[PDB]
Protein backbone atom coordinates (compact mmCIF):
# COMPACT_ATOMS: atom_id res chain seq x y z
CA UNK A 1 0.00 0.00 0.00
CA UNK A 2 2.68 2.60 0.79
CA UNK A 3 4.42 1.22 -2.91
CA UNK A 4 1.08 2.23 -4.47
CA UNK A 5 0.81 5.50 -2.48
CA UNK A 6 4.46 6.25 -3.85
CA UNK A 7 3.55 5.51 -7.40
CA UNK A 8 0.28 7.24 -7.22
CA UNK A 9 2.12 10.62 -6.12
CA UNK A 10 4.60 10.58 -8.40
CA UNK A 11 1.87 10.08 -11.54
CA UNK A 12 -0.12 13.12 -9.78
CA UNK A 13 3.34 15.30 -9.73
CA UNK A 14 3.91 14.28 -13.68
CA UNK A 15 0.51 15.55 -14.04
CA UNK A 16 0.43 18.86 -12.21
CA UNK A 17 3.81 19.40 -13.85
CA UNK A 18 2.38 19.08 -17.42
CA UNK A 19 -1.19 21.20 -16.42
CA UNK A 20 0.98 24.14 -14.68
CA UNK A 21 3.27 24.28 -18.39
CA UNK A 22 0.01 24.38 -19.99
CA UNK A 23 -1.48 27.24 -17.65
CA UNK A 24 2.13 29.25 -18.47
CA UNK A 25 1.79 29.29 -22.15
CA UNK A 26 -2.11 30.28 -21.38
CA UNK A 27 -1.22 32.94 -19.70
CA UNK A 28 1.44 34.70 -21.66
CA UNK A 29 -0.91 34.56 -24.80
CA UNK A 30 -3.08 36.04 -22.87
CA UNK A 31 -0.87 38.55 -21.40
CA UNK A 32 0.27 40.20 -25.07
CA UNK A 33 -3.54 39.72 -26.34
CA UNK A 34 -4.48 42.23 -23.29
CA UNK A 35 -1.46 44.18 -24.28
CA UNK A 36 -2.20 44.57 -27.69
CA UNK A 37 -5.92 45.49 -26.90
CA UNK A 38 -4.85 48.12 -24.54
CA UNK A 39 -2.69 49.89 -27.14
CA UNK A 40 -5.59 49.46 -29.73
CA UNK A 41 -8.40 51.50 -27.38
CA UNK A 42 -5.79 54.13 -26.27
CA UNK A 43 -4.66 55.18 -30.11
CA UNK A 44 -8.32 55.13 -30.56
CA UNK A 45 -8.75 57.06 -27.78
CA UNK A 46 -6.21 59.62 -28.61
CA UNK A 47 -7.81 60.01 -31.60
CA UNK A 48 -11.55 61.04 -30.48
CA UNK A 49 -9.55 63.26 -27.67
CA UNK A 50 -7.90 65.29 -30.82
CA UNK A 51 -11.30 65.56 -32.28
CA UNK A 52 -12.79 66.86 -28.81
CA UNK A 53 -10.41 69.13 -28.55
CA UNK A 54 -10.88 70.81 -32.03
CA UNK A 55 -14.65 70.62 -31.68
CA UNK A 56 -14.17 72.94 -28.17
CA UNK A 57 -11.88 75.42 -30.27
CA UNK A 58 -14.47 75.80 -33.21
CA UNK A 59 -17.08 76.54 -30.70
CA UNK A 60 -14.94 78.76 -27.98
CA UNK A 61 -14.35 80.51 -31.31
CA UNK A 62 -17.67 81.24 -31.46
CA UNK A 63 -18.04 81.71 -27.99
CA UNK A 64 -15.56 84.81 -27.93
CA UNK A 65 -16.51 86.71 -30.67
CA UNK A 66 -20.19 86.55 -29.71
CA UNK A 67 -19.90 87.25 -26.22
CA UNK A 68 -17.68 89.41 -26.83
CA UNK A 69 -19.72 91.80 -28.63
CA UNK A 70 -21.04 92.48 -25.03
CA UNK A 71 -19.32 90.87 -22.13
CA UNK A 72 -20.81 91.98 -18.94
CA UNK A 73 -24.72 91.68 -20.07
CA UNK A 74 -23.75 87.89 -20.97
CA UNK A 75 -21.49 87.65 -17.57
CA UNK A 76 -24.80 88.41 -16.07
CA UNK A 77 -26.50 85.75 -17.45
CA UNK A 78 -24.09 83.23 -17.46
CA UNK A 79 -23.59 83.76 -13.45
CA UNK A 80 -27.88 83.66 -13.06
CA UNK A 81 -27.74 80.43 -15.03
CA UNK A 82 -25.06 78.92 -12.92
CA UNK A 83 -27.03 80.35 -9.66
CA UNK A 84 -29.69 78.33 -10.90
CA UNK A 85 -28.35 74.87 -12.18
CA UNK A 86 -26.42 74.62 -8.82
CA UNK A 87 -29.05 75.26 -6.91
CA UNK A 88 -31.39 73.05 -8.74
CA UNK A 89 -30.71 70.17 -5.80
CA UNK A 90 -32.59 70.10 -2.77
CA UNK A 91 -29.57 68.89 -0.94
CA UNK A 92 -28.18 72.22 0.32
CA UNK A 93 -28.93 75.35 3.05
CA UNK A 94 -29.10 79.12 2.66
CA UNK A 95 -29.02 81.49 5.52
CA UNK A 96 -30.36 84.81 4.62
CA UNK A 97 -30.98 87.91 6.64
CA UNK A 98 -33.50 90.68 6.39
CA UNK A 99 -31.05 93.55 5.77
CA UNK A 100 -30.27 91.63 2.55
CA UNK A 101 -30.92 93.52 -0.59
CA UNK A 102 -33.27 91.21 -2.26
CA UNK A 103 -35.91 91.39 0.71
CA UNK A 104 -35.63 95.37 0.96
CA UNK A 105 -39.47 95.01 0.52
CA UNK A 106 -40.30 92.43 2.94
CA UNK A 107 -40.30 95.00 4.99
CA UNK A 108 -43.24 97.41 5.41
CA UNK A 109 -43.13 100.94 4.70
CA UNK B 1 -20.00 64.77 -29.25
CA UNK B 2 -17.78 67.08 -31.00
CA UNK B 3 -21.18 67.66 -33.64
CA UNK B 4 -23.15 68.16 -30.51
CA UNK B 5 -20.82 70.63 -28.86
CA UNK B 6 -20.61 72.67 -32.21
CA UNK B 7 -24.37 72.14 -32.73
CA UNK B 8 -25.08 73.69 -28.83
CA UNK B 9 -22.42 76.48 -29.35
CA UNK B 10 -24.40 77.99 -32.68
CA UNK B 11 -27.43 77.79 -31.02
CA UNK B 12 -26.65 79.61 -27.61
CA UNK B 13 -24.64 82.64 -30.06
CA UNK B 14 -28.06 82.53 -31.44
CA UNK B 15 -29.95 83.08 -28.65
CA UNK B 16 -27.87 85.54 -26.63
CA UNK B 17 -27.59 87.61 -30.23
CA UNK B 18 -30.98 88.12 -30.74
CA UNK B 19 -31.94 88.52 -26.73
CA UNK B 20 -29.13 91.25 -26.54
CA UNK B 21 -30.97 94.28 -28.33
CA UNK B 22 -33.77 93.77 -26.35
CA UNK B 23 -31.56 94.57 -23.59
CA UNK B 24 -30.20 97.51 -25.05
CA UNK B 25 -33.23 99.02 -25.04
CA UNK B 26 -34.21 99.18 -21.82
CA UNK B 27 -31.68 97.53 -19.42
CA UNK B 28 -32.78 98.53 -16.26
CA UNK B 29 -36.27 96.52 -16.53
CA UNK B 30 -35.14 93.56 -18.24
CA UNK B 31 -32.26 93.03 -15.86
CA UNK B 32 -34.51 93.91 -12.91
CA UNK B 33 -37.44 90.88 -13.90
CA UNK B 34 -34.44 88.77 -14.91
CA UNK B 35 -32.68 89.14 -11.36
CA UNK B 36 -35.95 88.79 -9.27
CA UNK B 37 -36.79 85.27 -11.74
CA UNK B 38 -33.53 83.45 -10.73
CA UNK B 39 -33.56 84.86 -7.70
CA UNK B 40 -36.68 82.87 -6.97
CA UNK B 41 -36.16 79.89 -8.57
CA UNK B 42 -32.79 79.55 -6.40
CA UNK B 43 -34.68 80.42 -3.13
CA UNK B 44 -37.91 78.11 -4.28
CA UNK B 45 -34.65 75.48 -5.02
CA UNK B 46 -33.35 75.99 -1.35
CA UNK B 47 -33.74 75.92 2.21
CA UNK B 48 -34.05 79.22 4.03
CA UNK B 49 -32.97 80.82 7.51
CA UNK B 50 -33.40 84.57 8.31
CA UNK B 51 -31.58 84.58 11.47
CA UNK B 52 -30.57 88.81 11.83
CA UNK B 53 -26.66 88.88 12.11
CA UNK C 1 0.95 51.27 -19.39
CA UNK C 2 3.81 53.16 -21.14
CA UNK C 3 2.06 52.87 -24.64
CA UNK C 4 -1.33 54.30 -23.47
CA UNK C 5 0.51 57.16 -21.16
CA UNK C 6 2.19 58.21 -24.21
CA UNK C 7 -1.11 58.53 -26.23
CA UNK C 8 -2.64 59.99 -23.85
CA UNK C 9 0.18 62.73 -23.84
CA UNK C 10 -0.08 63.11 -27.38
CA UNK C 11 -3.73 64.15 -26.88
CA UNK C 12 -3.54 66.44 -24.56
CA UNK C 13 -0.95 68.21 -25.95
CA UNK C 14 -2.78 68.39 -28.97
CA UNK C 15 -6.05 69.58 -27.41
CA UNK C 16 -3.87 72.16 -25.30
CA UNK C 17 -2.15 73.27 -28.64
CA UNK C 18 -5.87 73.69 -30.79
CA UNK C 19 -7.31 75.97 -27.71
CA UNK C 20 -4.62 78.18 -26.94
CA UNK C 21 -5.11 80.29 -30.07
CA UNK C 22 -8.33 80.75 -29.50
CA UNK C 23 -7.90 81.76 -25.81
CA UNK C 24 -4.92 83.94 -26.66
CA UNK C 25 -7.51 86.12 -29.49
CA UNK C 26 -9.90 86.76 -26.62
CA UNK C 27 -8.48 85.74 -23.27
CA UNK C 28 -11.63 87.43 -21.38
CA UNK C 29 -13.97 86.27 -22.42
CA UNK C 30 -13.14 82.50 -22.50
CA UNK C 31 -11.68 83.15 -19.24
CA UNK C 32 -15.02 84.02 -17.79
CA UNK C 33 -17.17 81.08 -19.88
CA UNK C 34 -14.91 78.36 -18.89
CA UNK C 35 -14.86 80.01 -15.29
CA UNK C 36 -18.20 80.11 -14.95
CA UNK C 37 -18.79 76.17 -16.32
CA UNK C 38 -16.32 74.87 -13.77
CA UNK C 39 -18.05 77.11 -11.16
CA UNK C 40 -21.63 75.85 -11.71
CA UNK C 41 -20.49 72.25 -12.25
CA UNK C 42 -17.96 72.29 -9.22
CA UNK C 43 -20.98 73.88 -7.06
CA UNK C 44 -23.63 71.16 -8.45
CA UNK C 45 -21.28 68.24 -7.41
CA UNK C 46 -21.02 69.45 -4.16
CA UNK C 47 -23.65 70.58 -1.22
CA UNK C 48 -23.16 74.40 -0.26
CA UNK C 49 -23.93 77.04 2.75
CA UNK C 50 -24.34 80.46 2.35
CA UNK C 51 -23.76 82.03 5.88
CA UNK C 52 -22.23 85.52 6.49
CA UNK C 53 -18.94 86.14 8.05
CA UNK D 1 6.71 58.93 -17.73
CA UNK D 2 9.94 60.35 -18.76
CA UNK D 3 8.40 60.50 -22.51
CA UNK D 4 5.41 62.46 -21.32
CA UNK D 5 7.24 64.71 -19.03
CA UNK D 6 8.85 65.86 -22.33
CA UNK D 7 6.07 66.01 -24.21
CA UNK D 8 4.26 67.93 -21.73
CA UNK D 9 6.72 70.53 -20.95
CA UNK D 10 7.56 70.83 -25.01
CA UNK D 11 3.44 71.81 -25.58
CA UNK D 12 3.22 73.46 -22.50
CA UNK D 13 6.48 75.91 -22.60
CA UNK D 14 4.06 78.70 -24.66
CA UNK D 15 2.17 79.67 -22.10
CA UNK D 16 2.22 78.38 -18.75
CA UNK D 17 -0.66 80.81 -17.01
CA UNK D 18 -3.28 79.53 -19.57
CA UNK D 19 -2.28 75.59 -18.97
CA UNK D 20 -2.39 75.99 -15.48
CA UNK D 21 -5.63 77.84 -15.29
CA UNK D 22 -7.14 74.99 -17.35
CA UNK D 23 -5.50 71.98 -15.51
CA UNK D 24 -6.53 73.60 -11.77
CA UNK D 25 -10.32 73.94 -12.94
CA UNK D 26 -9.83 70.00 -14.45
CA UNK D 27 -8.33 69.28 -11.11
CA UNK D 28 -11.64 71.15 -9.37
CA UNK D 29 -14.34 69.34 -11.34
CA UNK D 30 -12.49 65.82 -10.63
CA UNK D 31 -11.74 65.95 -7.21
CA UNK D 32 -15.16 67.42 -6.10
CA UNK D 33 -16.62 64.87 -8.59
CA UNK D 34 -18.04 62.84 -5.59
CA UNK D 35 -20.84 63.74 -3.47
CA UNK D 36 -19.28 63.49 -0.62
CA UNK D 37 -17.75 67.15 0.76
CA UNK D 38 -19.19 70.31 2.24
CA UNK D 39 -18.34 73.72 1.00
CA UNK D 40 -19.39 77.29 2.98
CA UNK D 41 -19.17 79.82 1.23
CA UNK D 42 -20.40 83.50 1.65
CA UNK D 43 -23.15 85.97 -0.30
CA UNK D 44 -20.29 88.66 -0.48
CA UNK D 45 -18.46 86.25 -2.35
CA UNK D 46 -17.23 87.16 -5.56
CA UNK D 47 -18.71 84.14 -7.18
CA UNK D 48 -22.42 85.57 -5.77
CA UNK D 49 -21.67 89.25 -6.92
CA UNK D 50 -24.59 88.39 -9.23
CA UNK D 51 -26.98 87.77 -6.37
CA UNK D 52 -26.81 90.52 -5.10
CA UNK D 53 -29.46 93.44 -6.71
CA UNK D 54 -28.33 95.97 -9.55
Amino acid sequence: EAIYNRMRAEREAVARRHRSQGQEEAEKLRATADYEVTRTLAEAERQGRIMRGEGDAEAAKLFADAFSKDPDFYAFIRSLRAYENSFSGNQDVMVMSPDSDFFRYMKTP
Amino acid sequence: YKAQTILEAQGEVARFAKLLPEYKAAPEITRERLYIETMEKVLGNTRKVLVND
